[PDB]
């Protein structure tokens, strides 16, 4: 889970 | 009372520039913000929906920025990215919540979100928030006597990011260290500072406390937000931290 969030992070 | 090291000033730096740089408006916000009209967020017959709807256009942005802000923090980003998920969706709300309460106007008796929507205390009431509003609006009042600058905001957000107490972490021990480094720094800004309120630091700390109740009630009321409202209403970035 949290596919927005960790992809937030990655960015 | 002792004041910065050169170290504590080059923190005192980093996480001044991460705040400014992720704060939505700027210096410009008192100019840049509009009134919610009146007749959104009336008291109904449970949630106002039309008010609610505002709301929920303009939180994702507004945690966006929050992650701007850790991202910006060299120690955020020594993490493990388990970890940063897991104090992220910890001080979200917390962070917000400051970040309104300290943009508080008196004349008008607003909160300023987005850097752009001035809302009364019952239009946030009434949008969904219940009694975390006058949580939130006692907080901005009782802030404008310790006329904090935008260090001294920053310092508060980076203390409630870097808990240690949040459940699932890897990091504990890590983060509390990274805690004590913003804690100390901001005892000695503070000391640094001479603030005209007596007993500035201990009066300080109880608001981090007001603010991680703020956090913690804005989780609660948001599973009793589950009631009138279907998931499908709150974005994806706002369900993904509960
Ligand atoms: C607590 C806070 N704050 C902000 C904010 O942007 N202002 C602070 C800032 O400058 O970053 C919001 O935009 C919020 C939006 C919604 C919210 O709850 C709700 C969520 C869904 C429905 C109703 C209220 C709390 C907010």
């Amino acid at each position: 889970e949290n596919a927005l969030l960790r992809y937030l992070l990655d960015k | 009372k002792p004041e910065p090291t050169d170290e504590e000033w080059e923190l005192i730096k980093t996480v001044t520039e991460a705040h400014v740089a992720t704060n939505a408006q700027g210096s410009h916000w008192k100019q840049k913000r509009k009134f919610l009209p009146e007749d959104i967020g009336q008291a109904p017959i449970k949630v106002d929906l039309e008010a609610f709807s505002h709301f929920t256009k303009i939180i994702t942005p507004a945690i966006t920025r929050v992650v701007d802000f850790a991202k910006k923090l060299p120690m955020f980003c020594e993490l493990p990215c388990e970890d940063q998920i897991i104090l992220l969706k910890g001080c979200c709300m917390e962070i917000m919540s400051l970040r309104a309460a300290v943009r508080y106007d008196p004349e008008s008796e607003t909160l300023t979100l987005n850097g752009e929507m001035a809302v009364t205390r019952g239009q946030l009431k009434n949008g969904g928030l219940g009694v975390v509003s006058d949580a939130i609006f006692d907080l901005g009042m009782s802030l404008s006597s310790f006329n904090l600058d935008d260090t001294e905001v920053a310092l508060l957000q980076a203390v409630l990011l870097m808990s240690s107490d949040r459940p699932g972490l890897a990091c504990v021990e890590r983060i509390e260290k990274y805690q004590d480094s913003f804690l100390l720094a901001f005892e000695h800004y503070i000391n640094y500072r001479k603030h005209h309120v007596t007993h500035f630091w201990p009066k300080l700390l109880m608001k981090v406390t007001d603010l991680r109740m703020i956090g913690a009630c804005l989780a609660s009321r948001f599973l009793h937000m589950k009631v009138e409202c279907p998931t499908e209403l709150f974005p994806p970035l706002f369900l993904e931290v509960f």
